[PDB]
DNA sequence: CACTGGCCGCCTGGAGAATCCCGGTGCCGAGGCCGCTCAATTGGTCGTAGACAGCTCTAGCACCGCTTAAACGCACGTACGCGCTGTCCCCCGCGTTTTAACCGCCAAGGGGATTACTCCCTAGTCTCCAGGCACGTGTCAGATATATACATCCTGTCATGTAAGTA
DNA sequence: TACTTACATGACAGGATGTATATATCTGACACGTGCCTGGAGACTAGGGAGTAATCCCCTTGGCGGTTAAAACGCGGGGGACAGCGCGTACGTGCGTTTAAGCGGTGCTAGAGCTGTCTACGACCAATTGAGCGGCCTCGGCACCGGGATTCTCCAGGCGGCCAGTG
């Protein structure tokens, strides 16, 4: 008799997995108790971050007039925001490139 | 129009006569102070410095090209 | 047969279906915003323990995680991520 | 009379042609050739994954391109265009080695 | 089988490549040694660190796991090959 | 109770005896204020973790263990103060 | 004629003093007021522990001391002896801030 | 009526005068060296938990520590670390 | 009855507790499980590395003409060897100061 | 003395080349479907971590009175940034030649890596005890003060080399 | 043309002052004794993570032929590095002054911290399923090729300014 099985990332209104993130938190040994909201809170930041970084490359993207999001659009979003660059300033993207970015002074006069 | 470049620079160089030779950014300054437009004539002033230091009538104190002090001929 | 290796594939796809109704993403960048998710999960578990040392803590609550948050973040990131997470813990607490 | 440009301008025309570009601008199998040479400095018999080689070019370019980027402010800082041995010296002092 | 002197192949005009990604208009010339010796330095301290990773794992093949790893160690940290 | 100007209280020579302890021989004038600056930029930044990490511990009262936290934080490790 | 050093000089025997020395360079009481100041702006009613305002002043001591030496690599680096807020703010973006 | 709080003096002491009998110490530089420990402890501790957990390894082993001691002391720190802690465990075997 | 009371430093020949390491690493969270040598080899570790820091402590103390260690000692010990330096470059010892370090450009004549 | 050609600098249009942009085409990664299995879920239970109130005590704060150390400021000086220029050479650009990187294709085998087994090792629990320690005390290494000796820094003075007037 | 004289320069002695150096002194911070209790140790058990044996297959290594893009080399040359030299300023240094830090003492209390209660809350665990991953297939987004337009660049050519030679 019992109830339907239903999902705390559905019960959050959340896409990443609230079970899945608890899990890892469990085992990943970081205390041995774990409160219930945590894990909720923890994917509620996770899918906010992923969802404007997301955000900002679908636009590099769109911008760059491509429809599928290539490593390099990635890296255009991490670098052209400040408070995501402040973020991952110690993190390379693999294939990611650089921005173009030129001193004033090594273009000519 | 006026007189041309070199009667000005010997004036320049003669309103002084400093024991030492007449640095050239002073003789900017006091061809300016006079009147000229040295921005544009940057290079009169040079070639013409170089041409009356080749002509002898004025001598090089110390330095080399536009460079330096520049003080009179001995008569 | 081979084992399951685990993945974020099926969230960040869905969220960026949401957040993009039109665009795909490459493989390889796929494996990058994995790789970025579970670094940052990485770090906020890692400063979540360190105050549940520091305070003699037993329990990773969602005060600790607010709390590491607000640390990591900088500025509106900081607030915007806990904004939504209040109300994803306000919502997950209604049931 | 033959075609030319002027110094720096086609530089700069591949600056921009670089910093657009994303791929590898290491030749492959020679950094790998060099990735075996060290490794067999420290253990005999290492063999690699080819994503390893990989791994390791990637993470050269990106401490190249930084360290080299640190160098050209270092180097226009000192009223220069030409990166220097000191330059990169001083990036490396600067950035902690 | 051994290997004795590969560092030139990391030539010339590949630095010059790295240099223009970094934005450098111009190279002097005695840049390329003492880079190379650079890129040493960081290749022993990354696979180092690796073949210990590799040791302790009592495996004798080097992964890109265990790479981004001491890229993770070493404070350069990799996406793009994690998992 | 209320601080207005604070920043003019590190004074002029205060910044000159810290350039000596750093090996500086000749300072611009035009220096000091950008580092009243920076040091405030230091500051509210180590201040705002040690400030949270307060308020998560439910005092108001700030310690000495939660500063060492916040430049452990920062990767600025200080001993002295019983870290 | 009263007595008077050249330049430099008593700069270098405050060098070797403070280098000798290990006592703090900022005095007690305006830092405190300062660290006060800035803990008012986040919350209202903070006090202190005198350890915490000593630990603060030893962070903001090395941090300064050890920008002004990047500092005066930067000034040396660009053949000058004076530095200028252009070494700083090197200083400072290629360390990452 | 106290609660207690911990420090490492008697063992710092201990080791100093084993390394040199007539050597003093003050009270401050005893507290960074308690810190000093504390850290060095949190570092080697760390490591050798990301080296376990990484490896699929639930159990710190001497091997684990081994490991972790040869990726963060540089150079002969590594190795005389490693050689009197490979003396050290041999003694602890032997009794 | 019982065995008599045998400390585990004494039975690795260390001073540092071997107990209180076994102790501390399981309630710091870093595995569920630790082997029984494992401490041992630690307080090993940190035995030595005391062993080195306190005597180049004590041999800056005698060239000051010092009986006892001031944080100075310390300071001086750490950025004289570049092997601890390397260690511990991100590290400021309170009170400690720096070393006597002028460039050479920064000198008379 | 005035005219006029000649040299230099500045302004401008045009040709060529890298690039941008427009198409087609064929291809392979992305996306979507299906099968599967294993990890989230439900529900209950149990033990306990932390919230909550309360009581103590200590240290952080507020006030104040002297007491000089330091900060402020000003003035004089000098040395340092720096702007300009001139020179030299050194690296960029380009053409040619070489060469090995790459592709792609095929063989081999060795090691990850998976499953199974069986066993040593380690957490747990109870008991017991001694080592680390708060606390107290006393006491000499070092701070502090005073008096000397020398290092060092800055300057005045004397011998020398060189430019200049002149017989 | 060579001789004699004035100015710049460098070497050296010497004084002022800061800094080492010897010695008295007191002091409080370091060093050591003591009650103790709490965390470390002994012993034995459960059980399980983990070492190890066997296999496989996949991925890595090895090697061979062809092409060509890239590397290497040489020439040329222009642009950048940089040495030097003057200038003007802008900190350093040293005097006096203000004041405000600093030290000592007093009082308050607010909050840190420590003790007791309990209760919500999270781990443990058997049964269950459906959500997410491995595998497969297709196609259309996109990489690649090809052609036209555009922008950028570099240089040839035209115009003005000044200057110097000559009738």
């Amino acid at each position: 008799a019992r109830a339907k099985a239903k999902t705390r990332s559905s019960r959050a209104g959340l896409q990443f997995p609230v079970g899945r993130v608890h899990r890892l938190l469990r085992k990943g040994n970081y205390s041995e108790r774990v409160g219930a909201g945590a894990p909720v809170y923890l994917a509620a930041v996770l899918e906010y971050l992923t969802a404007e970084i997301l955000e900002l490359a679908g636009n590099a993207a769109r911008d760059n007039k491509k429809t599928r999001i290539i490593p390099r659009h990635l890296q255009l979003a991490i670098r052209n925001d400040e408070e995501l660059n402040k973020l991952l300033g110690r993190v390379t993207i693999a294939q990611g490139g650089v921005l173009p970015n030129i001193q004033a002074v090594l273009l000519p006069k | 129009s006026g007189p041309p470049v070199s009667e000005l620079i010997t004036k320049a160089v003669a309103a002084s006569k400093e024991r030492s030779g007449v640095s050239l950014a002073a003789l900017k300054k006091a061809l300016a102070a006079a009147g000229y437009d040295v921005e544009k004539n940057n290079s009169r002033i040079k070639l013409g410095l170089k041409s009356l230091v080749s002509k002898g009538t004025l001598v090089q104190t110390k330095g080399t090209g536009a460079s330096g002090s520049f003080k009179l001929n001995k008569k | 047969k081979r084992s399951r290796k685990e993945s974020y594939s099926v969230y960040v796809y869905k969220v960026l279906k949401q957040v993009h109704p039109d665009t795909g993403i490459s493989s390889k960048a796929m494996g990058i915003m994995n790789s970025f998710v579970n670094d940052i999960f990485e770090r906020i578990a890692g400063e979540a323990s360190r105050l549940a040392h520091y305070n003699k803590r037993s329990t990773i609550t969602s005060r600790e995680i607010q709390t590491a948050v607000r640390l990591l973040l900088p500025g509106e990131l900081a607030k915007h991520a806990v904004s939504e997470g209040t109300k994803a813990v306000t919502k997950y607490t209604s049931a | 009379k033959p075609h030319r440009y002027r110094p720096g301008t086609v530089a700069l025309r591949e600056i921009r042609r670089y910093q657009k570009s994303t791929e590898l601008l290491i030749r492959k199998l020679p950094f790998q050739r060099l990735v075996r040479e060290i490794a067999q400095d420290f253990k005999t018999d290492l063999r690699f994954q080819s994503s390893a080689v990989m791994a390791l070019q990637e993470a050269s370019e990106a401490y190249l391109v930084g360290l080299f980027e640190d160098t050209n402010l270092a180097a226009i800082h000192a009223k220069r265009v030409t990166i220097m041995p000191k330059d990169i010296q001083l990036a490396r002092r600067i950035r902690g080695e | 089988k051994v290997l004795r002197d590969n560092i030139q192949g990391i030539t010339k005009p590949a630095i010059r490549r790295l240099a223009r990604r970094g934005g450098v208009k111009r190279i002097s010339g005695l840049i390329y040694e003492e880079t190379r010796g650079v890129l040493k330095v960081f290749l022993e301290n990354v696979i180092r660190d690796a073949v210990t990773y590799t040791e302790h794992a009592k495996r004798k093949t080097v992964t890109a796991m265990d790479v981004v790893y001491a890229l993770k160690r070493q404070g350069r940290t990799l996406y793009g090959f994690g998992g």
